């Protein structure tokens, strides 16, 4: 039960890492400066989105009778908008074709 | 930059309700650009509502203001 | 009650070789119900906040943005 | 060209939402109704295909309604169907419990 909590801890500080920096080249381009807790909530609200990406994909490949998550469940997912999907449907033919 | 593909799987994997339920590569890859759009999304978002206040700070009622429609235009 | 055969009608005409089967359509009735209740909630709490005690059109649309992106799959 | 009755639609609608509606009003709740119904079918399609199938099965639109956030963990697909569906109709979907 402990491990898990520390995996928590690690984790969420980790997308804090990444979303600080995102979080500053938005803050760049647009030349204003985000308060740190703008991006703790960033962060946080990633990391609860994170939970339904993650049982909406479960469902999504346990409903073909499969374990293993593919990018067509991905492309499921990302299917509730058309730029979203278009978007990610391009970053898979970038990284389908190896 | 971006974010890191096992961070990602480890993040999948904690919310995961079946133990043997499992992700591939270019599907860890997928949910990594995909995790970026999100947040440079709320980012910017937060950044043009706070701009449109004519303010040099965004601030987190930032965030919370432009967070439900950010939900919804998203999944 | 149903007009299910109405049901299979309508998305035979949005989707004519998706072919339904058993009582599905009896869920998709109820997701088309339940629809029907959210944009009711909806409208009605877009209404009270309009200082209105009537559902006007621009209420129906406001929920209808909101209620048919709740919608998608 | 078919759809079902726009008087079933606005008899429904009037039902959960007990206030009177502008006639304009049920203008748009039909429209948004017949949006509604091009969508998910378009939905389902995407389901069945998904698992293999060229028919929607019963687990495709309880995906759907899990999917659309109406059932969850604290209000499952029976209970829906208890509360909202015609006593005719939830005994083909709930022959006991």
């Amino acid at each position: 039960g402990e491990q898990r909590e520390l995996l928590i801890q690690r984790l969420r500080a980790a997308v804090h890492y990444t979303t600080g920096a995102l979080a500053q080249d938005v803050a760049e381009d647009k030349g204003v400066l985000f308060s740190k807790q703008t991006v703790a909530a960033i962060s946080e609200i990633t990391f609860r989105q994170a939970e339904n990406f993650a049982r909406d994909l479960e469902m999504f490949a346990r409903h073909a009778k499969r374990s293993t998550i593919t990018s067509e469940d991905v492309k499921l997912l990302a299917r509730r908008s058309n730029s979203l999907l278009k978007y990610i449907t391009q970053k898979s033919d970038e990284l389908a074709s190896s | 930059g971006g974010f890191r593909k096992e961070t990602v799987e480890r993040l999948l994997r904690l919310h995961f309700r079946d133990g043997r339920t499992r992700v591939n590569g270019d599907a860890l890859l997928l949910m990594a650009e995909l995790l970026k759009v999100f947040v440079r999304e709320a980012a910017a978002r937060a950044a043009r509502q706070a701009q449109a206040e004519d303010l040099e700070k965004v601030d987190i009622e930032h965030v919370e203001k432009v967070l439900p429609q950010l939900l919804l235009d998203f999944v | 009650t149903v007009p299910r055969g109405t049901l299979r009608k309508i998305i035979k005409k949005h989707k004519p070789h998706l072919r339904l089967a058993a009582n599905t359509d009896l869920l998709v009735h109820l997701s088309f119900l339940l629809f029907l209740h959210r944009l009711a909630e909806e409208a009605r709490t877009n209404a009270f906040e309009n200082k209105s005690k009537i559902i006007k059109p621009e209420h129906t649309i406001a929920a209808a943005k909101v209620i048919l992106k709740k919608s998608r799959g | 060209e078919p759809e079902i009755a726009s008087s079933l639609i606005k008899q429904i609608f009037s039902h959960y939402v007990k206030t009177p509606v502008t006639r304009d009003a049920y203008k748009i709740v039909e429209k948004a109704s017949e949006r509604y119904f091009k969508q998910i079918s378009s939905d389902l399609e995407a389901y069945s295909q998904h698992a293999g199938r060229k028919t929607v099965e019963m687990a495709d639109v309880e995906l759907l309604m899990r999917r659309q956030g109406l059932v969850t963990d604290k209000m499952p697909l029976h209970v829906l169907v208890e509360r909202h569906l015609p006593l005719e109709y939830r005994k083909l979907l709930i022959p006991i419990a």
